[PDB]
């Protein structure tokens, strides 16, 4: 209903130390990442990882 | 992102040795036709919602299939939605106008927006036709003739077509 | 980076919207400013080597102890004065990257970050750098707003060590 | 000065992204934690958990703040804050809840307000979920906790005291507090008033000191006062209950008093049983 | 998580069988050399901010490219990088070391850290060449036989440099 | 689990931390209570058949209605005084894997969590485990500190069913 | 998320035609028999507890595996949630008989729940067996006829067990 | 402080009134003055050294009982004749301030504030500065109206010890 239907995100290792210096945690692990992201906020989850930095790898229809 | 300037001082870092001459009175003659650039970006934003409106029509003219019960850009949601996404490239695109290199373009949006539209169903191939539309109008907003100080902009044109490529061959 | 143009483009993407004029008019002041920082640079680049040798002169004879004392991170060894005309030269490279580029962006993602750490393991004193800036800043040689910005960049870097 | 004002302890920070993120214990703790912070320190009943979040949660297919927005928009977080108090009470407690502070300027109320008007409350959490500080502060894999103490991010001065009345204690739970009900940072918030610090009961009496600026004389002299030498010291008192006359009226108040007089003013003031809260020159 | 004891209650909790006697003495066994243990890891971590600063010294020295320009140990900022993730290391084998068994360095560590190398380029085979350094500097320091009461703790030395040499090759 | 050794190991871990002195020390005190700890558990693993057959008749005598009524929840039958068996023989194995672990970790993990849930589905009372863990801890017939930490974790289970 | 009616209407939005008499008529059935709908739902809804409870008694013998140590349903916190899921399971179902299809069910429920079961080592195939208990369990009371308006109904019941299958179908 | 014109401006300030021509002579007055009060507080202040130094040997003299007689009160001891010379520096400090201010209000402010009550709390005896102060208002050296205002505060301070 213009939701649900959720789609999986994979993510290329984040480089950190890039525009990023500001986040509060550490980055524990680069790639290899899976994001659940529903429909609904995935304009959104786009310009959230694209804006720390890295890419995409795979968009899994689940 | 880097832009025109912070991409030769990037190359010029990874190898380690100051700035060359050459370098140099290239970015001179990059910022000596610096208000090109500025007058191109002008016209395109203000004439932005033009753009994605008559390339709109173009590619449901072109691709009725679309607009077709149970294509992928009916029932005026989707519709919707794919009016956003022209928008969307147009402002990325413009981005990149403005900085003088697509590194802005090609690290931010269009960053798996063929694997977004792959997972989706979206033709891709069909947002590529509707982004040389929009190469079209944009190139013909950004080089009329008629309401500014006369002048040579071709260069400029060039470069906003091949932006323009960059993203449609990026898409499909 | 840190870049004039690159901060606009982030400010209007931060909002969603087309580049306003304000916006634009920035860039435009940044681009009549290039004229100038471009020959400050071409100009800060052509005497770079004797700044360099310069300013690591002039650590030297403000800090004696240093070019005595026995242990690795002293030039009291060959190598250690190789060291110093090394990142001596690093940092005054680094000061024309900052003036071609308009911002303090290649300042912040080659030099600044983790400078604190570094200092304390390989048990360098920020002070060295320090008095090697202000020679350098003082023997740029160069006029007008051009001399102004590049000596903003470079007491960046100094209230930077400190 | 730590056990007055309140922060007995609040020196670390909670993460659950691991290699073993269950990590077959520390999963539990992660899970107490979001509770005791989005809900307020609310006593959840076990019946009532959010069972479904949590087995995604463990599963990886949802993270940390997938967890507290799961929680923050489940009708467990609704029957105890959203429908039941003022709008803008809410939004404090979001800000409490959600982001670890307390509304820095009006302009905080104004948006999020416009937001609930309009889009709806899921979108209003949504909005605190994923803004900057909440993306910067925590990570997706850190436990909410309260920023607010420390100074670091950037932020006005007032943000310091207004969180002081949201926090009121280690024990307390804003469900249950003594100015329950009604908006707690309301009235200062449009007028860009500071508050003065009520520390929380320990072990002593405890006299919520009410600070409504419409009876109270003005934060400054505003004169010469009694033009003794020396400038004007400022007393408050919350407990006059010994010389009730009519009955005492206004029990808590403040009264602009001459340096000289002070010490016959306190003890006065003492007489009644009002714990003095704060003499600040004036 | 499960350390030593941890680890054979865990598969005796598998197999579900009462903990035999072989496996009571093991564990007596483990509990009568735990002082060495102890001992051994308290000396390790007194010197680590040392060992560290030794090794990534030797490592530049050894491998210059890392710290010419365009390399992965320059801009100051990678610099910082490599000494902590190294230190890192560090810490979670000594965590190891005092648990009994290698489940702390495999999980919190190594897992899924090859990938991460590999994808910002970094070069895996010179970090485990640093983790080699560790461990000569580590084992020469944990085994040191002035200023401590007399004994043999080979065993436990071998067991230090089984991990280091786990770590490694996880990364290379 | 939540062992002695792995309790330090994470409180340094959260911090980002080397193991100081802190964790070494309780570490250290883990090993000295680790002799009568495994004398505990061998106590209670060699005696282990006699104990559980005790405490399944303990718990028929205390609830005789347990062994007459009929229903899946009661041991009537042959196979639900086999079932009732094969719960206490659980928890003394757990008790065993808890006082050779060094803390209540095994006895958290495999047990104790959603005890709840299970023991209201299938309607299993605690009280009947709670009283067989009582006879288990009168008759283990141990002395001294190995006693005292065998009652220990006896009494944390008993608490917890409770 | 789409019910019965929903359903139809998608289907008719896809082809771009008004909703044709076939499809009028089935409505139309399934509101008159709406009744029985509900009263199916609620008879199953209001024995919830004892149908998974039975079920699960009957799981735990047919497969004594799984309840043996070592077998993913030991340790007391697994026995949980494998209740917790057949409890899940039973109420996704009851949602989708209430509505008349399967869409509930495949969204939410079984919505790669297969993958979930693969990885982390539950077999699949008990599972269905556990979900095939449930099904006659709850077939049984909702076709019980001691105390209700008669009426055959067995049609109804087909369509339940038929969701019940899909699920079992989709987990293994 | 009771400062001549700050008295006025106050005894305007309580009568809520501008200042009349009366308020205006006082401070007229007060100006008229202070050419001869500037004048003593540069002398005083020329000579401060030579005047405390003999000051402090006028009551080693007077009082010789206090070089000898053990007691916290009493310079038996370096530190107690640095107590001692700071003291009666204290009082040479406040007449200049009080010199300079035109008035007694310097004088009632940091000193005769509670003086009777700190020398009896600490039993000191007033004798030994009413002596010192004698001292100094025979050894200040001036002549003129400056000698008279110096004099008279003083012996304000003199009285006020009693
Ligand atoms: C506590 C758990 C934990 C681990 C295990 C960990 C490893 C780790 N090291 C990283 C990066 C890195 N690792 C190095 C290290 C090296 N540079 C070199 O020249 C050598 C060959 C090598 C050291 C011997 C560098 C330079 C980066 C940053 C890469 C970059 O900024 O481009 C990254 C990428 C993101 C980041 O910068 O954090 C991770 C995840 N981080 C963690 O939080
Ligand atoms: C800011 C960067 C950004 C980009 C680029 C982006 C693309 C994007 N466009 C989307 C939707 C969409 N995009 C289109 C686009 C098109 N449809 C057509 O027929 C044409 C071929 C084409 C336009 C010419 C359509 C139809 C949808 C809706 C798909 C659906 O849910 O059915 C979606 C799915 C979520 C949604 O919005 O519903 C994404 C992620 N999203 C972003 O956040
Ligand atoms: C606030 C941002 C800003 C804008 C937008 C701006 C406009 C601007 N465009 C200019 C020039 C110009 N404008 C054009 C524009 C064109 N010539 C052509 O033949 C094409 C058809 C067309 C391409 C769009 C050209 C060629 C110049 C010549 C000067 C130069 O290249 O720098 C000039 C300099 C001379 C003049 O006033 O015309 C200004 C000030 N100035 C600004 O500060
Ligand atoms: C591109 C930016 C950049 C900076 C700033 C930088 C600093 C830097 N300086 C270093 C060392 C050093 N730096 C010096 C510098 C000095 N010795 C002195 O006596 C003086 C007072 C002073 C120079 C004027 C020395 C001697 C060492 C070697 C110390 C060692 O090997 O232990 C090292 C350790 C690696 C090495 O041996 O080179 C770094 C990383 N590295 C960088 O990549
Ligand atoms: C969409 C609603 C939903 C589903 C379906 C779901 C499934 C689900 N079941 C789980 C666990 C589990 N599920 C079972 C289930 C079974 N064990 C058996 O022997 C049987 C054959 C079977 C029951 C019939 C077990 C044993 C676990 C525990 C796995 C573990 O922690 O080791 C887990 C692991 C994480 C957790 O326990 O939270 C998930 C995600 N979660 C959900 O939110
Ligand atoms: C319980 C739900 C709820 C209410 C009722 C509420 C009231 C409320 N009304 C406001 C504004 C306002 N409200 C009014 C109201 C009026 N002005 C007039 O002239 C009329 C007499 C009257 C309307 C008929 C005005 C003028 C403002 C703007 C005040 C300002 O910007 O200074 C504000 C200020 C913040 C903002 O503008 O975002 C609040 C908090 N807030 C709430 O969450
Ligand atoms: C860890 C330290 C700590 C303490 C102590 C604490 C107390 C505390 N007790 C509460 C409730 C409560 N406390 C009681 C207490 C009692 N009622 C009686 O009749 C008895 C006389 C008495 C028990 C001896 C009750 C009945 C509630 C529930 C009230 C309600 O939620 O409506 C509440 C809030 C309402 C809620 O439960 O959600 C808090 C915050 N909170 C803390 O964080
Ligand atoms: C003319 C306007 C006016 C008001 C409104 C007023 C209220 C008022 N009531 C008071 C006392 C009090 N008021 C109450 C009232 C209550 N006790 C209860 O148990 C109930 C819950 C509640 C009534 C239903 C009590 C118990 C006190 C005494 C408090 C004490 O001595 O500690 C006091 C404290 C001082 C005193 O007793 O004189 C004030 C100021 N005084 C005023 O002059
Ligand atoms: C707080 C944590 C902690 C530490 C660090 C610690 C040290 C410690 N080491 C000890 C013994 C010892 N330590 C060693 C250690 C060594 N023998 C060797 O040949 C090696 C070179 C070295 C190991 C690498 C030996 C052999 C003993 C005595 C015998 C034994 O306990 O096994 C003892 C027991 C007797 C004693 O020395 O008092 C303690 C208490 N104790 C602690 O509780
Ligand atoms: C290791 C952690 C663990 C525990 C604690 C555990 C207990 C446990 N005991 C059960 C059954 C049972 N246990 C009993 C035992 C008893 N009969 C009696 O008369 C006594 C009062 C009592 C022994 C003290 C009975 C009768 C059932 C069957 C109940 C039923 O089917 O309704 C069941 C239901 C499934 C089954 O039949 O196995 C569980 C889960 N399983 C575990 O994995
Ligand atoms: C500016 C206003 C001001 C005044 C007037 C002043 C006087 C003054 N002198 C003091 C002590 C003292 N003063 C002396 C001085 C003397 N020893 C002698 O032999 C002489 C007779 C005498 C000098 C005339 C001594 C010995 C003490 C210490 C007495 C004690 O500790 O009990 C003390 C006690 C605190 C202390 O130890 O300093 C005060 C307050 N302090 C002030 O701030
Ligand atoms: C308004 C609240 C509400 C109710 C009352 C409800 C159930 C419900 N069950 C009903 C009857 C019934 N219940 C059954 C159940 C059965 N009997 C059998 O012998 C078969 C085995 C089986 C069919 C599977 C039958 C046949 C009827 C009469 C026909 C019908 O209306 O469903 C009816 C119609 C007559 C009546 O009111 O009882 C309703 C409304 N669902 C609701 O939401």
């Amino acid at each position: 209903p213009s939701g649900a239907r959720v789609f999986r995100y994979e993510v290329v290792g984040l480089r950190q130390n890039e525009e990023t210096d500001r986040m509060e945690f550490p980055i524990r692990r680069s790639g290899s990442t899976f994001i659940t992201v529903p429909y609904n906020r995935m304009n959104e989850e786009m310009q959230r990882i694209t804006r720390m930095g890295g890419k995409i790898v795979s968009i899994t229809p689940v | 992102m880097l832009d025109a300037f912070a991409k030769v001082v990037a190359q010029a870092d990874a190898r380690g040795e100051f700035l060359t001459n050459a370098q140099f009175d290239a970015l001179s003659n990059l910022v000596k036709e610096g208000n090109k650039r500025l007058d191109a970006v002008n016209r395109i934003t203000s004439n932005a919602s033009t753009i994605v409106a008559n390339a709109a029509r173009a590619l449901f003219a072109e691709q009725p299939q679309l607009i077709q019960p149970g294509g992928n850009a009916y029932t005026n949601r989707r519709m919707a939605a794919c009016l956003r996404d022209m928008e969307i490239i147009l402002r990325y695109v413009t981005y990149a106008i403005l900085a003088g290199d697509s590194s802005v373009l090609d690290d931010r949006c269009l960053n798996g927006l063929r694997e977004t539209y792959q997972a989706l169903g979206t033709p891709g191939s069909s947002v590529a036709v509707a982004i040389q539309k929009m190469k079209d109008a944009a190139i013909a907003i950004a080089n009329d003739p008629n309401g500014i100080t006369p002048g040579d902009c071709s260069a400029l044109m060039s470069e906003i077509a091949g932006y323009f490529d960059r993203a449609a061959a990026a898409v499909a | 980076m840190k870049t004039p143009i690159t901060e606009a483009i982030a400010a209007a993407d931060t909002q969603g919207r087309f580049l306003s004029n304000t916006e634009l008019q920035a860039v435009d002041g940044r681009f009549k400013r290039a004229v100038a920082s471009m020959e400050a640079a071409r100009a800060l680049t052509n005497n770079a080597q004797s700044l360099i040798d310069g300013a690591a002169q002039a650590v030297y004879q403000k800090f004696p102890y240093t070019t005595t004392m026995q242990g690795s991170q002293y030039a009291s060894t060959p190598e250690g004065k190789a060291k110093c005309a090394r990142d001596i030269g690093y940092y005054l490279r680094m000061v024309t990257y900052c003036l071609v580029a308009g911002g303090t962006g290649p300042m912040d993602e080659y030099l600044i970050a983790g400078l604190s750490e570094i200092n304390s393991t390989f048990d360098l004193s920020p002070s060295w750098y320090i008095e090697a800036l202000k020679y350098i800043k003082a023997n740029h040689g160069l006029t007008g707003q051009a001399a102004v910005e590049a000596n903003a960049y470079i007491d960046y870097a100094i209230n930077a060590l400190s | 000065a730590a056990s007055r004002l309140g922060t007995s302890a609040f020196s670390d920070a909670p993460p659950v992204e691991l290699r073993a993120n269950w990590s077959e214990e520390d999963l539990e703790t992660v899970i107490r934690a979001v509770y005791r912070q989005v809900l307020g320190n609310d006593y959840v009943m076990a019946s009532e958990r959010l069972v479904s979040a949590e087995s995604l949660l463990r599963n990886g297919k949802i993270t940390v703040r997938e967890f507290v927005r799961a929680v923050a928009k489940s009708e467990l977080y609704k029957e105890k804050f959203l429908y039941g108090n003022f709008q803008t009470r809410v939004i404090e407690l979001n800000y409490k809840h959600l982001l670890g502070r307390a509304p820095y300027d009006e302009s905080e109320v104004i948006f999020h307000l416009d937001l609930y008007e309009n889009e709806g409350f899921d979108a209003d959490i949504d909005s605190y979920i994923d803004s900057p500080e909440y993306t910067n502060s925590f990570g997706d894999w850190v436990v909410p906790y309260y920023r607010g103490f420390n100074t670091q991010p950037g932020q006005k001065t007032v943000g310091f005291n207004r969180i002081f009345r949201l926090y009121r204690g280690y024990a307390n739970s804003d469900r249950a507090q003594a100015e329950g009900s009604m908006s707690r940072l309301a009235r200062d918030l449009a007028t860009n008033r500071a508050n003065t610090v009520v520390p929380p009961s320990n072990s002593d009496t405890a006299f919520a000191y009410y600070t409504p600026s419409a009876d109270v004389p003005p934060r400054a002299c505003l004169g010469g006062s009694f033009g003794e030498s020396g400038r004007v010291y400022r007393i408050e008192v919350a407990g006059i209950r010994q010389p009730g006359y009519p009955g005492v009226r206004r029990s808590s108040t403040a009264f602009l008093v001459p340096y000289e007089q002070l010490s016959a003013k306190m003890q006065q003031l003492q007489r009644t049983g009002a714990r003095i809260i704060s003499v600040n020159p004036a």
